[PDB]
RNA sequence: GAAACUGCGAAUGGCUCAUUAAAUCAGUUAUCGUUUAUUUGAUAGUUCCUUACAUGGUAUAACUGUGGUAAUUCUAGA
């Protein structure tokens, strides 16, 4: 009932499957686990699996898409928190569904779901530009047609998957939620010359 | 549009008036001149102190606007502000009182009344009470 | 004048200190104390113009009246106190003691010291004596009075000095191939051995000085102070360990 | 009883103030780059006069003399960092080779106007005392700032401007209120 | 005289002992911005960076690398909690002022985070707390008192329930505290276990009354013991500003049947008095009623013992304690003494009815002076004289107003030859006085 | 915590250049030819020696009161 126990709960199962996790390696080693999930913290290069990877037979899948020239891709990935202990991911429906988002010169954002490491990526959602977003003044800062209206170029999911942020030739720079595509918010680059080229 | 960014450099502890001592800029674009109570607000929030602690002076924006640099002191209690403050900062953010005092040119001439007063004075009050009352 | 002054301008100060031409019109002028007046360091330029603990005259009072600063193992509470050259300042609650010691540039140097090194002190003995009722001392440079001292112990020798007892650990002769501190002069700073030592009669004995690099120069007996034999130094050195370039 | 701040005249008159050569000189100064006064004539011939007065007597001194050596580097490299020197000529002849139209060229009306935010140096003065031009990130509104070659890469519209930024000005919108007001009635 | 009207200046000086009787314990009565209680990624790393960059000395210092290196997160607590509590304990024996600050912080803040699995710990937690409170007598440092008893009192707060459960045994840790033969240490310790006290339910308060009775009896000797249990109970009950609370009533009523007890020690019975002494002191009338109808209630409960005389003593400190303004109903004490009476059917019968007749209210003395001069009368027989005497150095006028002559001449004609010595004694005593001229004037047998 | 006694300071600071032509002053020396509040460091058991040291004695201020005088940071008697 009280915070301080819930956390201490929730740290004691985390404790109960690293034991788990530990015995099933074996069928010193979990305090190198933990020096680890905080040693991403620190920025000094860690994540020693360079030969342990198997490139000969590295499965390789092609899939042609219908729009033309996809400019960038962004894949947004949960992960569990070390301080709280929940997960990356805004709702329940999702529970660690990896998705991915692209953005295409045809003006067009689509989100795929990536989660089996299978099967192809399936197209779950896409919103698409077009011509009928040109601002009316054309001479502003005012910018703010809640779609775009030239060649997007750039994407990036946020950490917390709540959002997806676009931005290309056209000086603007929008972003949009992760489940119905809507855009929430537009904000112009109030250049103009201001091209957005690349997010992080 | 905006979103007032504040950011702190040359974090001195110093142990011994018991204070952290620092320089905070301050980033206000399409904006003017965020207030001290403003400032003093969100640097508890970070500083994890109270705003009775946290002090800020001297704040100077920049030409052309939208950067104001200035100075910052937390101390570790606000019993450690009301013993290392100055008066007038206390009286600035409210925790002292504003004492009422009559003027420099007031004060000096009551000092130099008094100054050719000798004695208590109530002696030579009835003496030339009844003096006058002759 | 019908008396002694108790101001300093702003411009008469000493150079060294570093005081800007711009912050007023007089600079703390250091009170009477063991060390001279145009080689002494009062604690308000210390702990404010170098260390930057404090930002006021009335910051300095209040880290003096709240007790927090010795010198030399004890207390001080005034906040023009003379501080010299090779002196210990303690600070407690920022746990850093301080020797205070020349730069090559001419001009006081904060040393951070550990608890080891700072528990004693050097001295140049300057003066040794016969006092009443027949004891024998020597006075060192800080004033220090130190009575029954060693009888090897001679004029211009330094003198290592234990500092919470007031007492002589041990000392160290005024002979060619020592290692020699320059005080004052041009070249205050310049860590070299002692060449050869220049005596004249009446006049100044002058002191030929070679240091690491194999430069010569001389200065004067008044400016020489011994630190220790070849290559070691009794005390840490500052960065750099004295020695001028170009 | 306080020390005196030290200040320094900047110009100077020349020896003979009135001479035909030297006003048809100024005039084409003034006119080519948009300047306003011989104090701003006199002003670069100032730094130039002493610039190589020091560069003669650096000459005069011998090879591989540490002084001529220090304070030649070091004025040469200055001159590079201004722009006025270029890379190739480092070296005190061509010091004693620079002239006004150099520094003139380097003063920061003229970037402008060559860079093609202006039209004219005019337009180019107004622009930057208006207050719309900024340099990286700090608006300049002296129209004799001497960039540097970075800073020239640097120079572009300033953001709280109506230009390269945010709201029109009081004229526009004042004009754009009005025919709101008469639109509607 | 204390410190009473302050100066215009800015800094006293304040001697230590000064500084030590200006200080509490409750942290609670005390609030700030709590830095642990307020950022929550982990109490212990949060306190962790705050003192890391607060404080600058060597030995939090070298703690702070080691436990740094350990401790970035909970798990990592939770399974290193050994190394970190004996490095704690390591350096808190090193006994460093200037490093004892922060290390008592994060001791608490520790056990907050170790929570219920810091009972294995928590004991020779404790033996250092207490071996480190007498050494700061050693180095009077009010900062080190004032640090080290807010650790104490954040360590009950954040075990309440498993030591409310277990409450005997922290009181037989404290005792070398609570006993301890200096007042501020008794004082301290008695407000962090009063904390607890008033914690406590009602069944675990009884085992602990009477645990705690027992060890008074054991310490008959000890005083010191005596006057810390008094300051922790009276601080249980008066722990509000200016009203006792409902947890106080109770604590009233489990003492009041555990020292009504017939093996209750009658030294326990006068920490009792001395309790009720200090909060009719302390409390207003309004926040005092329950209480009192809680003692009226239990006194027609066990009136009926060998607890006769117990009962007396506690009758007697509630009638002398100060005054009528602090008593509901002279009348119900009335009833209360008619019980007693018929029930006994001595010398504290006398002092209590000399209290009576001085404390009382004029409108029952009324209606009960002649059932209170005839019960001292057949009661307290050979005593009724020097009760007399003392009724008559209390308030002899309102004796006088009322029948002192009459009772004491027919005291002196039912009995004069067997204390007729007594007799003139008291005479002997009422000739120098000028205001017993009725004393003067009274007839003989 | 007023007043007054006591201690210290009021000899520094601020202004002006009237006087002074080996005088002041500048650089250089000396005190083995002297005084020095303060600051700093050291420093003084003297045990006995023919007939209170758990601690001698006087006053005076401020104050109470009686006054003088046109008047002053005047002061008298008790």
């Amino acid at each position: 009932e009280n915070p301080a126990d819930k956390r201490r709960r929730l740290a004691k199962q985390y404790l109960e499957n690293l034991k788990s996790e530990a015995n099933d390696i074996l069928t010193d080693i979990i305090a190198s686990r933990l020096k680890e999930d905080v040693a991403e913290q620190q920025g000094r290069v860690f994540r020693y699996f360079g030969d342990k990877l198997l490139i000969s037979e590295a499965k390789q899948s092609f899939t042609r898409v219908g729009e033309n020239n996809l400019t960038c891709i962004s894949c947004f990935q949960p992960v569990l928190n070390k301080y709280t202990f929940e997960e990356s991911s805004n709702g329940d429906k999702n529970k660690g569904r990896l998705f991915a988002y692209t953005v295409s010169k045809d003006l067009q954002l689509t989100k795929y779901d990536i989660t089996d490491f299978s099967k192809r990526p399936k197209k779950l959602k896409y919103a698409k530009g077009g011509a009928k977003y040109i601002p009316t003044s054309k001479h502003e800062y005012e910018n703010t047609t809640e779609g775009h209206y030239d060649e997007i170029l750039t994407v990036a999911a946020s950490p917390d998957g709540k959002y997806v942020v676009t931005g290309g030739r056209d000086r603007k720079l929008i972003v949009w939620s992760t489940e119905s595509l809507s855009p929430v918010k537009v904000i112009p680059t109030k250049d103009r010359r201001g091209e957005v080229l690349s997010l992080a | 549009s905006d979103a007032v960014t504040i950011r702190t450099r040359k974090v001195i502890s110093n142990p011994l008036l018991a204070r952290k001592q620092f320089v905070v800029d301050v980033l206000h674009p399409n904006r003017a001149n965020v207030s001290k109570d403003e400032l003093r607000e969100k640097l508890a929030e970070v500083y994890k102190a109270e705003k009775d602690a946290v002090s800020v002076f001297g704040f100077r924006t920049q030409f052309g606007g939208g950067k104001s640099v200035g100075f910052g002191l937390v101390y570790n209690s606000v019993a450690e502000a009301k013993k290392f403050e100055p008066t007038y900062r206390l009286v600035r953010y409210g925790l002292a009182e504003k004492v009422e005092k009559a003027s420099r040119q007031q004060r000096k001439q009551k000092k130099n009344r008094d100054k050719k007063i000798f004695g208590t004075g109530k002696r030579l009050a009835k003496k030339v009470a009844r003096r006058n009352a002759d | 004048a019908r008396g002694p002054k108790k101001h300093l301008k702003r411009l008469a100060a000493p150079h060294h200190w570093l005081l800007d031409k711009l912050s007023g019109c007089y600079a703390p002028r250091p009170s009477a104390g063991p060390h001279k007046l145009r080689e002494s360091l009062p604690l308000i330029v210390f702990l404010r113009n170098r260390l930057k603990y404090a930002l006021n005259g009335r910051e300095v009072k209040a880290i003096l009246m709240q007790r927090h600063v010795k010198v030399d193992g004890k207390v001080r509470t005034d906040t023009t106190y003379p501080a010299g050259f090779m002196d210990v300042i303690t600070l407690d609650a920022t746990n850093e003691n301080f020797r205070l010691v020349y730069d090559v540039k001419g001009r006081f140097a904060v040393h951070r010291i550990t608890d080891e090194e700072a528990s004693y002190k050097l001295g140049k003995v300057k003066k040794v004596q016969l006092g009443k009722k027949g004891v024998p001392y020597v006075v060192t440079h800080d004033g220090r009075t130190i009575r029954y001292p060693d009888p090897n112990i001679k004029v211009n020798d330094t003198v290592k000095i234990d500092l919470a007892s007031g007492k002589i650990t041990d000392f160290i002769k005024f002979d060619a191939g020592k290692l020699v501190y320059v005080t004052g002069g041009r070249n205050l700073g310049r860590i070299g051995t002692i060449v050869h030592k220049e005596r004249h009669d009446g006049g100044f004995d002058l002191v030929h000085i070679k240091d690491s690099l194999d430069n010569t120069f001389v200065t004067r007996l008044n400016n020489v102070f011994v630190i220790g034999e070849q290559g070691k130094p009794y005390i840490s050195l500052p960065k750099g360990k004295g020695i001028k370039l170009s | 009883p306080r020390a005196p701040r030290t200040y320094s005249k900047t110009y100077s008159t020349p020896k003979r103030p009135y001479e035909s050569s030297r006003l048809d000189a100024e005039l084409k100064l003034a006119g080519e780059f948009g300047l306003k006064n011989k104090k701003e004539i006199y002003r670069i011939s100032f730094q130039l006069s002493k610039i190589r007065r020091a560069a003669r007597d650096l000459l005069t001194r011998d090879e591989k003399d540490p002084k001529r050596l220090f304070e030649g580097n070091a004025l040469i490299r200055r001159l590079v960092r201004v722009g006025v020197l270029s890379e190739d000529k480092k070296k005190l002849d061509y010091v004693l080779a620079l002239k006004v139209e150099d520094f003139l060229e380097r003063r920061l009306q003229t970037q402008v106007y060559k860079l093609g935010l202006a039209k004219s140096v005019h337009h180019a003065r107004v622009l930057i005392t208006q207050r719309h031009i900024a340099v990286g990130k700090q608006i300049v509104n002296i129209p004799s700032f001497m960039v540097r070659l970075d800073s020239e890469k640097h120079i572009d519209f300033a953001p709280t401007s109506p230009f390269g930024g945010a709201r029109p000005g009081r004229v526009a919108r004042r004009n754009a209120a009005r025919k709101a007001e008469a639109s509607g009635e | 005289q204390r410190q009473t009207t302050k100066s215009s200046k800015r800094y006293r000086y304040s001697s230590f002992k000064a500084r030590i009787d200006d200080l509490k314990i409750e942290p609670a009565r005390n609030l700030e911005k709590r830095v642990h209680d307020y950022v929550e990624s982990s109490h212990f790393l949060a306190s962790f960076d705050q003192w890391k960059e607060i404080n600058l000395s060597a030995k939090f210092t070298e703690f702070a690398a080691e436990i740094e290196h350990d401790v970035q997160t909970l798990p990592q607590i939770l399974y290193h909690d050994k190394k970190i509590f004996n490095s704690l304990v390591s350096f808190i024996n090193f006994h460093d002022e200037f490093s004892l600050q922060p290390l008592l912080d994060l001791l608490a803040q520790f056990c907050h985070d170790l929570g219920p699995d810091f009972l294995k710990f928590y004991e020779e937690a404790i033996k250092t707390l207490i071996n480190l409170l007498d050494a700061a007598i050693e180095f009077e440092s009010s900062n080190v008192f004032e640090w080290g008893f807010n650790c104490l009192a954040y360590i009950f707060k954040y075990l309440s329930k498993f030591l409310v459960k277990k409450l005997v045994l922290t009181c037989d840790l404290l005792i070398p505290l609570l006993s301890h033969s200096k007042e501020y240490l008794s004082r301290f310790s008695a407000e962090a276990l009063s904390f607890l006290v008033r914690k406590c339910p009602v069944s675990n308060l009884r085992e602990f009354v009477r645990s705690v009775f027992e060890k008074l009896e054991g310490d008959d000797e000890q005083t010191n013991l005596y006057e810390g249990l008094l300051i922790l109970f009276t601080e249980s009950m008066t722990s509000t500003q200016e009203t006792l609370h409902s947890k106080a009533k109770a604590i009233m009523s489990v003492l009041l049947h555990e020292a009504l007890t017939k093996s209750s020690p009658e030294r326990s019975v006068s920490l009792l008095s001395d309790i009720w002494m200090n909060i009719s002191k302390y409390a207003s009338i309004e926040s005092l009623l329950p209480v009192y109808e809680v003692m009226y209630q239990d006194f027609n409960d066990s009136l009926d013992a060998t607890n006769i005389d117990r009962i007396l003593k506690v009758l007697t400190t509630i009638v002398f304690s100060e005054s009528g303004r602090k008593i509901p109903d002279w009348n119900k004490i009335t009833i209360l003494i008619e019980r007693i009476m018929s029930q006994s059917e001595q010398d504290k019968v006398a002092f209590l009815f000399a209290l009576f007749i001085r404390n009382s209210d004029v409108k029952t003395l009324t209606l009960f002076h002649q059932k209170l001069f005839n019960y001292a009368l057949t009661n307290i027989s050979d005593c009724f004289l020097e009760f007399f005497q003392f009724a008559l150095r209390l308030s002899y006028e309102r004796v006088f107003s009322f029948n002192g002559l009459k009772f004491l001449q027919l005291f002196l004609k039912k009995n004069w030859q067997s204390q007729g010595k007594k007799i003139a004694l008291f005479f002997l005593e009422v000739d120098d006085k000028p205001e017993l001229q009725k004393v003067r004037e009274v007839n003989f047998p």
